């Protein structure tokens, strides 16, 4: 039920410059109702919803350079609409835990 | 709680980051959950998780330098119900001796890996209903004979979608109680041989969506209730409702197939408390029926 | 508007007086965010979005038989755990 557009901070990692850049964006987070079926029939409705993007857009941001490596471009997706629905395995990584939206290989906030 | 290198909280051990190169010898045997994320593990050592009689969940995710899963690795684990082998881009081989007797296994996830072949499951012999979920493994091209026999004494769900499957051998599903079989998004898959479902119960649910499959087999579908064949353009010919007796719901490609399911068709007592075939696409705008 | 926590509730269908059937149902935390580049390095099939999700499931149960002949679970404990049937 309580799945909505929440403001988040993400990490964009310039591997070659050994740093990340923080960007506040809009993504999905919240709660969804689930039911663990009591009668395990093969034709049963074994369906679980998750809080995820209903519609999205791509945004390009200019990621800084350092020395010997010039400033590049990075394109990232932004949530536009959130819903409690099926996780789109075609586009999304449907898992229990990821590394975190603000994950950096060289630091933190 | 505190361990030498792995992060710990309530008998749950998360071994994260590049500093993790080998599975620690000093891991407590009482451990309930063991996770291996972002490690620089090259190989998961012979009989590594053997002895954790309490251990119920294992997670091997986001390991870019992991190459092989040795023999006897998933052995001596009476409480293990869940294994998750996720995002392992360089994992090409699994020893056919890796999955040993796991009597309480319920879920085996092998997602987004480089494995050239399916896992050897004949030695698992679980007492539980098992969900073998194998997806996004583009280097898996063939399901060989007796691929899932001995996995479970119970019924089984087989998600083999989104891999690189193009060949399915006869009796590939022999000695199996098939509940659900999903072969969708394996685009190179051209045919389902006639003895595909030889010596196998069901399946009750079958998904051949987005596959070049030309025809369904004459037998084995006597238990099929739900058929999903979205964007399965090579089909065009379906078996008669005399062969699909159990079928009650069908999401297909051609609306002509739906027209054939219409106009033709109790128990003591959202829920299906126990009338005709729930077929789609069902448009009236063009028919032809 | 709110989301009640994942707990044991009475099953309307299988429950009967004196012999109710208890089922795990409720809300659990699930989120989505763009995949960190570090993760993209380990993905053979690229996935630009990452969904972190948990589902309401029985921590323990007991197999029972009701209404003449129905092998149903009578859930004893609940927790937000791994989602098996949330993907497309
Ligand atoms: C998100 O952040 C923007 C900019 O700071 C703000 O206008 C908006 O109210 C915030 N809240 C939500 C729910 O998006
Ligand atoms: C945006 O990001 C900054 C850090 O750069 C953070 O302090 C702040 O809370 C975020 N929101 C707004 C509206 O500035
Ligand atoms: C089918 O499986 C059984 C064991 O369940 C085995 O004995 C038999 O050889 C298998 N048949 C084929 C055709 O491989
Ligand atoms: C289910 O569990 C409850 C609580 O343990 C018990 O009262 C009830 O008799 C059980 N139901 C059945 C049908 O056994
Ligand atoms: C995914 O992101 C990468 C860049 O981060 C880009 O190449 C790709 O086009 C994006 N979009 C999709 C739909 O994969």
């Amino acid at each position: 039920n309580s799945c909505e557009l929440t403001n988040i901070t993400i990490a964009i990692e310039k591997e070659e410059c050994r740093f990340c850049i923080s960007i506040n964006t809009t993504w999905c987070a919240g709660y969804c109702y689930t039911r663990d079926l009591v009668y395990k029939d093969p034709a049963r409705p074994k369906i679980q919803k998750t809080c995820t993007f209903k519609e999205l857009v791509y945004e390009t941001v200019r990621v800084p350079g350092c020395a010997h490596h010039a400033d590049s471009l990075y394109t990232y997706p932004v949530a536009t609409q959130c819903h409690c629905g099926k996780c789109d395995s075609d586009s999304t990584d449907c898992t229990v835990r990821g590394l975190g939206p603000s994950y950096c290989s060289f630091g933190e906030m | 709680c505190h361990h030498r290198i792995c992060h710990c909280s309530n008998r749950v051990f998360l071994c994260q980051e590049s500093k993790v190169t080998e599975i620690p010898s000093d891991l407590p045997r009482n451990a309930i959950e063991l996770r291996f994320v972002l490690t620089k593990l090259r190989v998961i050592q012979k009989g590594a998780f053997s002895g954790f009689g309490d251990l119920e969940k294992i997670e091997i995710s986001q390991n870019d330098v992991l190459e092989v899963i040795e023999a006897d690795v998933f052995s001596n684990l009476p409480k293990l119900h869940e294994i998750r082998i996720e995002k392992a881009n360089n994992l090409l081989y699994i020893n056919p001796e890796a999955f040993q007797n796991l009597p309480n296994l319920q879920y085996l996830l092998i997602s987004n890996t480089g494995i050239k072949h399916l896992p050897d499951v004949h030695k698992i012999h679980s007492l539980q209903k098992v969900l073998l979920d194998i997806q996004d493994n583009i280097n898996i091209h063939t399901i060989e004979r007796n691929s899932f026999v001995g996995l479970s004494f119970e019924s089984v769900i087989l998600w083999l979608n989104k891999n690189g499957i193009q060949e399915i051998h006869n009796s590939a599903f022999n000695g199996t109680q098939l509940d659900e079989l999903n072969l969708s998004d394996n685009n190179n898959l051209e045919e389902l041989p006639n003895d595909v479902f030889h010596g196998a119960s069901g399946p009750v649910i079958l998904d051949i969506s987005r596959t070049r499959i030309h025809s369904l087999p004459s037998y084995g579908l006597e238990n099929l209730k739900k058929l999903r064949a979205r964007s399965t353009y090579n089909l065009k010919k379906l078996p008669t409702l005399e062969k699909l007796v159990a079928l009650m719901e069908a999401s297909l490609t051609y609306p002509s197939h739906c027209c054939a399911f219409a106009n033709w068709r109790i128990c003591n007592k959202d829920y299906d408390l126990c009338v005709d075939v729930t077929c789609s696409p069902k448009p009236d705008a063009f028919n032809p029926c | 508007q709110d989301c009640p926590e994942c707990t044991l509730q009475e099953n309307p269908l299988f429950s009967q007086p004196g012999a109710p059937i208890l089922q795990c149902m409720g809300c659990c935390f699930s989120r989505a965010y763009p995949t960190p580049l570090r993760s993209k390095k380990t993905m053979l099939v690229q996935k630009n979005v990452t969904s972190e999700s948990t589902c309401c499931v029985a921590k323990s149960y007991n197999r029972v038989t009701v209404m003449g002949g129905f092998k149903v679970e009578n859930h004893t404990a609940c927790h937000c755990s791994t989602c098996y049937y949330h993907k497309s």
